[PDB]
């Protein structure tokens, strides 16, 4: 972990840019969240 | 026996999986962009499969590398290979890497490599043994000049592939089906200089209705839909004039001005065609059922989940 | 008649057939009847 | 549906002209009704 | 705006992760951030 936490940060903060190309706001600040939380947890 | 075609797609051209485009950039692009990187220990990159469902557009993306990539682009399918006799179906396949080696630098593409693998067991045994053999030693082996060439390897059954020639395809793809926005712009690109009727947001609507197609599902609904208001036009009795001169378009029986005939009828130029509108967008997506199962998909997420 | 009125019945369920490509459901609903009604007046 | 309820009603209505073609009004009568009944579904 | 908004956020969460890519969480943890407060003031 760790090494791999810092990549699903990345992983998460695709899926949210992916999502926004939908205009998808939901799933965006969602992931963009799960997301950074995570980058607390580091 | 050969072909040979610099074709037109390009990068703008292709829509969706910008992985796998920035990849095929890094992997044929940058030894054109940078060539003098490339050299002793870092070398570019031999072998590269994609895979996936069926027509999620492999040789189109091969032909976007073609036109990007100024290079005596191949390709070649299975029917090209199958062994009718027994010895030009192996003699073919060494012509084809040596006069590839030919015209370096050079780009080979194969279609369906699922037709050529499969070395567990003794089905298919002299086809497999000897065309496959000579696909493995002839692709790298004795005294190959395993520089210049690439091989682009297509299939839509990537674990019936053998893991000796999945080593060779050393950098693979999976290609997934793609997403709302994608599919959106390959409706706007496919309706091109057609006069449409949508807005950029029904489009949205659109690929909202369309959830897990390929490009050669939107292709043909693009096809469909551009036979739908000349559908009207061959269709039934009755046009009317509306507005340079008598306009006449077809209306249903008994209307503002509703006379009774048939295009036939009516004077060259002086036809007025149906808008081109969704109903008969939404009634094509009724017409037509997804090809692909999910369950395969289920399969591409198993070898794509461990291999990928 | 007869020869004919079996031949304006289908002239009635084409024209109502070319309404529905307007989705015209009042012409339709009209012109699908006086044809079945006509098939019993046979 | 809708969008094929209104293309089944024409797929019935030229079955029942199809049908007219063999004077066959056991058929008509019923397609033409079939139909008829499913416009109202609308 | 907006339209531009939206594109604005991708730009920064792209940013973020390109950041990540020499562990700089500094830089991430706030682009990640200036982003998710930009969605919400969508
Ligand atoms: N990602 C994509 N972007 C643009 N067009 C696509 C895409 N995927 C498929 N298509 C369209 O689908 C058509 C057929 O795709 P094809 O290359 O036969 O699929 P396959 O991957 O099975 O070879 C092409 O003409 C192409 O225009």
């Amino acid at each position: 972990d760790r090494a791999s936490k810092i990549e699903q940060i990345q992983k998460l903060a695709k899926y949210a840019i992916s999502a926004l190309n939908y205009e998808d706001l939901p799933t965006a600040k969602d992931e963009l969240t799960k997301a950074l939380d995570l980058l607390n947890s580091i | 026996a050969i072909l040979s075609e610099k074709p037109n797609v390009k990068w703008e051209d292709v829509a969706g999986l910008e992985g796998a485009k920035e990849a095929l950039k890094e992997a044929v692009i940058l030894p054109v962009k940078f060539p003098h990187l490339f050299k002793g220990n870092r070398k570019p990159t031999s072998g590269i499969l994609l895979y996936g469902p069926p027509g999620t557009g492999k040789s189109y993306l091969a032909k976007a590398v073609a036109t990007e990539a100024n290079s005596t682009f191949f390709s070649v399918s299975s029917s090209d290979l199958v062994s009718k006799w027994m010895g030009e179906s192996e003699k073919l396949v060494k012509q084809l890497f040596a006069m590839a080696r030919e015209n370096k630098p050079s780009i080979i593409f194969i279609d369906e490599v699922d037709a050529l693998t499969g070395t567990r067991g003794e089905g298919e045994s002299e086809a497999s043994r000897r065309i496959k053999t000579e696909l493995l030693v002839q692709m790298n082996g004795v005294g190959n000049d395993s520089q210049g060439v690439l091989v682009l390897g297509a299939t839509n059954i990537p674990w019936q592939l053998d893991s000796a020639i999945r080593r060779r395809f050393e950098r693979r793809i999976y290609i997934p089906l793609p997403d709302l926005a994608a599919r959106t712009t390959m409706f706007e690109i496919n309706v091109g200089d057609t006069p449409c009727v949508l807005t950029k947001e029904d489009y949205r609507t659109l690929g909202a209705m369309t959830e897990g197609y390929s490009g050669s599902d939107i292709a043909v609904v693009v096809k469909d839909a551009l036979m739908q208001p000349i559908r009207k036009i061959q269709s039934a009795t009755h046009f009317k004039d509306v507005s340079e001169t008598r306009k006449l378009t077809p209306c249903s029986p008994g209307d503002d001005g509703a006379i009774e005939m048939s295009w036939t009828d009516i004077e060259a130029d002086e036809l007025k065609e149906p808008d081109l509108t969704i109903k008969d967008f939404l009634k094509a997506i009724k017409s037509t059922r997804p090809t692909v199962n999910e369950d395969d998909l289920l399969k591409q997420e198993q070898f794509t989940r461990d291999f990928g």
